[PDB]
RNA sequence: AGCCAGGAUGUUGGCUUAGAAGCAGCCAUCAUUUAAAGAAAGCGUAAUAGCUCACUGGUCGAGUCGGCCUGCGCGGAAGAU
């Protein structure tokens, strides 16, 4: 541990995530390998870039530190190892999606999926936040609805 | 800035100093300029503590003594032999 | 068993217990090491 | 991936899948096919490259027939047929005397980008400088 | 303090040696991915391998560490009617 010109940096990278960020998954790292955190490193590398951080970080006066500021729920999230994975740039994509079916590879755990801070609930596996571009759906039936 | 407090001594000589070391004190003197030489005697403890550290000696010290503070420049030490101890201290006037 | 008047901890194993009245060494590691104070 | 099992990686060869001073029946014995190694490897080795070396990982555990698996080339020896002196030194490491490329060591580096935990495509750059200079090869950036 | 994890790379540093891969030595004691990982403190070996350790991240959730001064005690302490 260094002093108090170092720990604040941790929390300055988690509020600046916490606040400008969007929908954000979990993953309690109990007894984490080496494949668990590179699987999810491609798995985040695929949004964009380097935006979808994802810190062993479950400290009180850690990743709990910046929930005064923004995320102000993750007191009950903070027990035991919570690897909040605040994102960035888009919205929610497919990280939910794709936490689930990475934690579904028996990859660990994320204590019952306990979830960030988005909606109005808790803990919520929505698959709602999937499709967010696709525009040539809509152009697949004109060239057959013409003759009758 | 080191402050040391201290007491004027009301009896001198050898047996006396003797008890007050005996009583966890030790005798000290102030002595420069034009105003008599003073003898006081201080805390052990507490000064040991304080003389440890090397800026002690370089340094003006104040020395509180009839509530009135009088600066001073640690001159001599009179060290027990064998023991880290202070027999005695010469402050002068600064 | 070594029994000595100096008996002293001969690594990070070894460790100083007193039974009956008696400074030992008992070392989980070495059994050289294990001594008395005689 | 996500479990392994057994793995023995080897600098093979990829021109012919055949053998026998270097690696041969030391490539696969306990359980592993050396007939299922010149018939699957070479299929996925005539659309790539061939004739440096390839560490291969076959997945056999004790159902006989296995599955062949790739990998990929060090990024130690990518500074010897990519870069200059193919040793990388010469005499004891005390003296720098090797060197490298400006306008390299960041294509070179890309090929092998399904190896590397940098999110940045740069960020796996910076890990090439350290291992580009193991002996201390100064580039001329 | 225990408890759960890692304890990597260049690299097995070169030699001289029969061999030397942290661990026969002799010598340099550097750099990398950085949370952190000694060209290695002990075990181990034909030597690798393998098993620990250093430091560090987690759990936990209040005191804890080892010097100084002195009091009293313990061992050191076996003899012949």
């Amino acid at each position: 541990m260094a002093l108090n010109l170092q720990d604040k940096q941790a929390i300055v990278a988690e509020v600046s995530e916490v606040a400008k960020g969007a929908l954000s998954a979990v993953v309690a790292d109990s007894r984490g390998v080496t494949v668990d955190k590179m699987t999810e490193l491609r798995k985040a590398g695929r949004e964009a870039g380097v935006y979808m951080r994802v810190v062993r970080n479950t400290l009180l006066r850690r990743a709990v530190e910046g929930t005064p500021f923004e995320c102000l729920k993750d007191a009950f999230v903070g027990p035991t190892l919570i690897a909040y994975s605040m994102e960035h740039p888009g919205a929610a994509a497919r990280l939910f999606k794709e936490f689930a079916k990475a934690n579904a590879k028996f990859e660990v755990k994320a204590a019952a999926f306990e979830g960030e801070l988005i909606p109005a609930s808790q803990i919520d596996r929505l698959a709602t936040l999937p499709t967010y571009e696709e525009a040539i759906a809509r152009l697949m039936a004109t060239m057959k609805e013409a003759s009758a | 800035m080191f402050t040391i407090n201290a007491e004027v001594r009301k009896e001198q000589g050898k047996g006396a100093s003797r008890r007050l070391r005996a009583a966890n004190k030790f005798p000290a003197i102030i002595y420069g300029g034009k105003e008599a030489p003073l003898a006081i005697e201080l805390d052990h403890d507490k000064v040991m503590n304080m003389q440890a550290k090397a800026e002690f000696y370089s340094e003006v010290l104040t020395i509180v003594v009839d509530g009135k503070e009088i600066k001073v420049k640690a001159q001599d030490v009179q060290r027990h032999p064998y023991k880290p101890k202070l027999q005695h201290i010469d402050f002068v006037r600064a | 068993m070594k029994v000595r008047a100096s008996v002293k901890k001969l690594c990070r194993n070894c460790k100083i217990v007193k039974r009956d009245g008696v400074i030992r060494v008992i070392c989980s590691a070495e059994p050289k090491h294990k001594q008395r104070q005689g | 991936a996500k479990k392994v099992q057994a793995y023995v990686k080897l600098q093979v060869a990829a021109g012919m899948a055949n053998p026998s001073p270097p690696v041969g029946p030391a490539l696969g014995q306990q359980g592993v096919n050396i007939m299922e190694f010149c018939k699957a490897f070479n299929a996925k080795t005539d659309s790539i490259e061939k004739g440096l070396p390839i560490p291969v990982v076959i997945t056999v555990y004790a159902d006989r027939s296995f599955t062949f698996v790739t990998k990929t080339p060090p990024a130690a020896v990518l500074l010897k047929k990519a870069a200059g002196i193919k040793s990388g030194s010469g005499k004891p490491n005390k003296d720098k005397v090797g060197k490298i490329s400006r306008a390299q060591l960041q294509e070179i580096a890309q090929t092998k980008a399904a190896d590397m935990t940098g999110a940045d495509i740069e960020a796996m750059t910076r890990s090439i400088e350290g291992t580009a200079r193991s002996m201390g090869l100064v580039v001329e950036d």
